[PDB]
RNA sequence: CGCGAAGAACCUUACCUGGUCUUGACAUCCACGGAAGUUUUCAGAGAUGAGAAUGUGCCUUCGGGAACCGUGAGACAGGUGCUGCAUGGCUGUCGUCAGCUCGUGUUGUGAAAUGUUGGGUUAAGUCCCGCAACGAGCGCAACCCUUAUCCUUUGUUGCCAGCGGUCCGGCCGGGAACUCAAAGGAGACUGCCAGUGAUAAACUGGAGGAAGGUGGGGAUGACGUCAAGUCAUCAUGGCCCUUACGACCAGGGCUACACACGUGCUACAAUGGCGCAUACAAAGAGAAGCGACCUCGCGAGAGCAAGCGGACCUCAUAAAGUGCGUCGUAGUCCGGAUUGGAGUCUGCAACUCGACUCCAUGAAGUCGGAAUCGCUAGUAAUCGUGGAUCAGAAUGCCACGGU
């Protein structure tokens, strides 16, 4: 819980969201940012996250917003022991 | 402890005195409340990133001056719990004699 | 005149003035059941001037030092002997017998390296 | 089972420290590693000079390098050549104006760092290494010593299973905290490994 | 104004013959001394392995004491200001002066 | 031990009583260093003997003490790879040990509310030769002229 | 098996996926061109890619010299790659167990023996007698550190007995008595005495003494054993890789989870829970740090902000304890796991994967089968405090005192 000045969001994901969402969408947006937050601006957005190998895409829905983009991308495969 | 891993340690030092020590302003009083509140504050936050990823005084891991080591570190000798006893025992650290109460 | 005496306990001191005739205790400027909350601290202290029968005979101005309270006591109790040791020299063998002139030299032994305190190790598994 | 270093444990009881400054906890580290630097490049130039102790001792902001020594003549030159084509390198490295000065050890052989070299020098030769541990416990013995143990160890004469062999002769007390034991330990590298030698010297007590 | 002359060694012989020699030499040119002062014994230890790889239980212990005495002088002639400046003494024995 | 031989540790006495019966009493039922805490416990549980059941405080205490002491206990006594339980006289100094134990773990097992009541029950219980206590002892004599042709 | 690791979000990091480099991230030498350094720019996740502004110092053989940069090529650099069964160094262990050897002599064809065995005694191959042995060395003990008593010196930032004053605070003059600080000295040696023992050693007991039989605790680990541990702290022989097993970067992983084991913490309550009031410690740390007073916040904390490189200032309010009240033996006013919501701080960054605060939720657990561990005194048990590592992050570790 990071405080209350200042939400996280990286630059060059900041910088290729608003070129992206004045064009209409596209392609998946590759990026490798775990770690900013989905801001109201990216709703209807579809986001290629990186999860160590793969990029998984995330259709951002409006609740979606608030929490980090790593939380939509599973980092560990595991599919029971026996 | 591998030649490559002991200049990361040095070149890690000499970014964050270039930058910080100086270039701490962006959150040294840009990030407190007062008249700078408004999107100042938010261009700092985005500013303080576009400098490297090292520069910060907290990704160096203090390593041994002589081996390089990262663990067993004493930051009063500058060196692993290796060397501060094989240099202990010949005399050369001043003053530091075994204890015994 | 004042007879003065040194006490020691665990890591108590206790300073210790004697003058003739009252039974006041005083500690610290405070009174005995106001400093010691414990009886039988309350008792030690009495213990050599119970020996000795000097109760309404010898006032004693107490002051003491560091430990807690049945260190401080103790320190007393060992004080109170060499003040009354200093007024008569001939209360000495009176007071050998009572256990009250050996300085108690037990002292906190220190934590040492692989075990979990002084003595106790830590718990063996065969495997 | 494990020993007690004897130099260690006789430190201001019988043995000084070689190193002799005061520092907070800001220049400590600083003073120590330099120290390391001093000593690393003076045993390095002195090599055949036969040096048995480099003494480091700083005053308000300057140092000064006392080397024991067995040749003094060759560490000053032809001249005093050598004396400051040291010193102008040590005070580079210290940060502090140096003064170096040059002492004397009397008779080496009596030395456990210049008995433990002169075994290694020999061994890296390819000289049998009983005749070269015999005649330092003999030449010791000799000169007054009361005690002298050597002890070589590891792949002797390049045999596959490396053994150690030690002589000793005298006295030597390690246990006693009085007894003036002066210890010292030197590696050989020759064509099959490293080979340690030991030394340790019994002078008297107190 | 008394001037008061703290001196630290991490030894107890050196740091004796330091106070000696500004003892000695405030009263050779004539000043109120109170003498030497012990200040409480700071002792650091140090517990480290001993080993290079496990065994936990197996360490060695070590300590770095520092010593420390204060005198002060009252009487700062200007014959003892400089006269206490050309003073050598020796070199494990660190000297702070403060008014 | 084999070596050391130990001579003996002082107790102090009572405060209120100057006894050190009493004062070992006290310290077999501390728990944890708790003295000050034991000593409530005892002081409370003693009075409240006195005047429920029957006068002189400590007289009441040590007749209490009279009838939970054992004379004759079973000790056990190796011989090649057969162990006789023989039946064992019990020394004066282990006759108090043992009887303030016992009435001290028969007080732990009660119903009451406090500590301080459930002592003086037990100790009242000791008086009339009824409780747990009492048959403790009783089965440490039973096992002990059971074994009576193993001495 | 809370072991290397005295502290893995990035870093550390050695692993994975992907993106990149090939005399190199680290060192020496040669040649040429540029002093460097600074601010800025757009692409890229970043390494890197394409440039702008600027400087053109200090030495001057001022044909140039040293710091620093780029490019080329070569010798080379580099490896946390394998072998601890090729090694050094260091460490565990039997074991702080009382043992392990040698010289000369003598006995035996010889491997070997004697000494070192025997009678006593000791913690001790400790000591005394005896004896074909006479002596010596490494161990034992002592010398070292700390603690317990006293004496001398000095007396602040530490102390307050006698005095004067007081706001009744050691607070102010003052005192050097006392506590205390740290240098020096004394003291314990079976020294004295009875009895027992072989004219022995030595043992039991007594006096004095603060302490009595190595007073308590520590450091000190003999010859060797386990081809014990460590090529990954380092060093190093051999082997192997070299436009890669080397170097740079982003994200992930080392935190996975049917399960099994070790070491711990917290509990199952009344010797207790909760509420109010109030006592008595030692020892440590502090300058890109410890951080008072005051103000704001229920709180974690925020603002402001003096003092302190410290017997002075700060961390920093010791808890068990004591007095009063309540709960009245219940899955409880016991327990505080788990989960939802709102926050604080460190840090580029708290999703994977931090600590802490507030409100709510209120699991298992009612003393634990076979089995099994520690401790002989200021010990066990119980209760708080500090430190290293460290931006942040201990129930672990290393220390300290209370009962
Ligand atoms: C935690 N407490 C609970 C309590 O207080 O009872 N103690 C225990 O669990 C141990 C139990 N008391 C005794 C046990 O060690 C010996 N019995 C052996 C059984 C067969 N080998
Ligand atoms: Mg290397
Ligand atoms: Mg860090
Ligand atoms: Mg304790
Ligand atoms: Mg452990
Ligand atoms: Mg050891
Ligand atoms: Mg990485
Ligand atoms: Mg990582
Ligand atoms: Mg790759
Ligand atoms: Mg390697
Ligand atoms: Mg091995
Ligand atoms: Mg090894
Ligand atoms: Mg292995
Ligand atoms: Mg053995
Ligand atoms: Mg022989
Ligand atoms: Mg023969
Ligand atoms: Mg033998
Ligand atoms: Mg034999
Ligand atoms: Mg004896
Ligand atoms: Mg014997
Ligand atoms: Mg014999
Ligand atoms: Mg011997
Ligand atoms: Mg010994
Ligand atoms: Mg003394
Ligand atoms: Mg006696
Ligand atoms: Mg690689
Ligand atoms: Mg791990
Ligand atoms: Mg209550
Ligand atoms: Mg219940
Ligand atoms: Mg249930
Ligand atoms: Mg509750
Ligand atoms: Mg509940
Ligand atoms: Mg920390």
């Amino acid at each position: 819980r990071s405080l209350k000045k200042g939400p996280f969001i990286d630059l060059h994901l900041l910088k290729k969201v608003e070129k992206a969402v004045e064009s209409g969408d596209k392609k998946p947006l590759r990026t490798w940012s775990r770690r900013s937050t989905i801001f109201p601006n990216m709703i209807g957005l579809t986001i290629a996250v990186h999860n160590g190998r793969q990029h998984v895409p995330v259709f951002v829905t409006d609740e979606m917003v608030g929490h980090k983009l790593g939380e939509f991308a599973p980092t560990r495969t595991y599919r029971g022991h026996a | 402890a591998k030649q490559s891993m002991k200049a990361r340690e040095v070149k890690r030092v000499a970014l964050a005195d270039k930058y910080f020590a100086k270039r701490a302003e962006l959150k040294a009083i840009i990030s407190d409340v007062n008249a700078a509140s408004d999107e100042d504050r938010w261009n700092a936050v985005l500013k303080l990133q576009t400098l490297p990823r090292d520069s910060s005084p907290s990704r160096q891991r203090n390593r041994c001056r002589q081996t390089g080591r990262p663990h067993g570190f004493l930051r009063k000798f500058g060196l692993s719990r290796i060397k501060v006893r094989e240099a202990a025992m010949r005399g050369e650290i001043p003053g530091l004699k075994k204890a015994s109460w | 005149n004042q007879y003065y005496g040194t006490g020691r306990r665990k890591s108590s001191a206790a300073r210790v003035f004697i003058k003739p005739g009252n039974g006041k205790i005083v500690i610290n400027q405070r009174s005995l059941e106001q400093y010691f909350g414990r009886e039988t601290a309350r008792m030690v202290v009495r213990q050599p001037l119970e020996l000795v029968d000097m109760v309404e005979k010898l006032d004693l101005y107490i002051t003491v030092k560091g430990g807690g309270i049945s260190g401080q006591a103790g320190a007393i109790r060992h004080g109170i002997t060499r003040a009354l040791m200093e007024y008569d020299e001939s209360l000495r063998s009176e007071l050998r017998k009572a256990g009250f002139v050996t300085r108690d030299a037990r002292q906190v032994e220190r934590k040492k390296v692989g075990l979990r305190k002084a003595r106790r190790r830590p718990q063996f598994s065969k495997r | 089972g494990q020993k007690v270093h004897p130099n260690g444990i006789r430190l201001g009881i019988v043995k000084p420290w070689n190193s002799t400054w005061f520092a907070n906890t800001k220049e400590f580290a600083d003073n120590l590693d330099s120290d390391f630097k001093v000593r690393q490049y003076l045993t390095k130039e002195l090599a055949k000079a036969s040096v048995s102790r480099i003494v480091i001792e700083r005053p308000a902001k300057s140092i000064r390098v006392t080397i024991h020594t067995a040749r003094p003549g060759i560490v000053i030159g032809k001249k005093g050549e050598d004396v400051e084509k040291l010193r102008k390198v040590v005070a580079d490295i210290a940060g502090v104006p140096a003064q170096i000065n040059i002492a004397e050890v009397r008779k080496p052989e009596l030395d456990a760092k210049l008995v433990a070299d002169s075994i290694t020098s020999q061994l890296e030769r390819r000289v049998m290494f009983r005749r070269a541990m015999k005649r330092a416990v003999q030449n010791a013995m000799r000169l007054g010593a009361k005690g002298i143990k050597v002890e070589v160890s590891g792949r002797l004469g390049g045999a596959e299973i490396a053994r150690t062999e030690w002589y000793r002769e005298g006295r030597v007390p390690l246990h006693t905290l009085r007894a003036d034991i002066d210890y010292n330990t030197s590696e050989a590298h020759t064509t099959y490994g490293v080979i340690g030698v030991k030394v340790w010297i019994f002078k008297g007590e107190i | 104004q008394r001037i008061r002359i703290r001196l630290k060694a991490f030894d107890h012989r050196l740091i004796d013959q330091a106070t000696a020699e500004i003892v000695e030499t405030a009263k050779r040119t004539g000043a109120q001394v109170r003498g030497p002062i012990p200040l409480p014994t700071r002792k650091e230890r140090f517990t480290v392995l001993i080993s290079p790889h496990v065994n936990k239980d197996a360490r060695d212990q070590y300590e770095i004491r520092t010593h420390l005495r204060l005198v002060d002088i009252v009487e700062p002639t200007e014959k003892t200001v400089d006269a206490l400046m050309r003073l050598d003494l020796a070199a494990g024995v660190d000297v702070q002066i403060s008014l | 031990p084999r070596r050391r031989v130990i001579g003996q540790r002082k107790i102090l006495p009572d405060p209120k009583f100057g006894s050190e019966l009493l004062a070992k009493f006290v310290n077999i039922l501390m728990v944890d260093g708790k003295k000050s805490t034991a000593e409530s416990i005892v002081y409370s549980a003693l009075e409240t003997l006195a005047q429920r059941s029957g006068k002189s405080e400590l007289e009441a205490f040590e007749v209490a003490l009279e009838n939970v002491r054992p004379t004759v206990e079973v000790k056990s006594r190796r011989v090649g790879g057969s162990t006789y339980q023989v039946p064992v006289e019990v020394r004066p100094v282990r006759r108090n040990a043992l009887a303030m134990r016992w009435i001290v773990e028969a007080a732990r097992k009660r119903g009451d509310k406090s500590m301080a009541l459930r002592l003086a029950n037990e100790l009242s219980d000791a008086a009339e030769n009824k409780g747990t206590a009492v048959k403790k002892r009783e089965d440490v004599h039973r096992m002990a002229e059971a074994n009576k042709a193993f001495a």
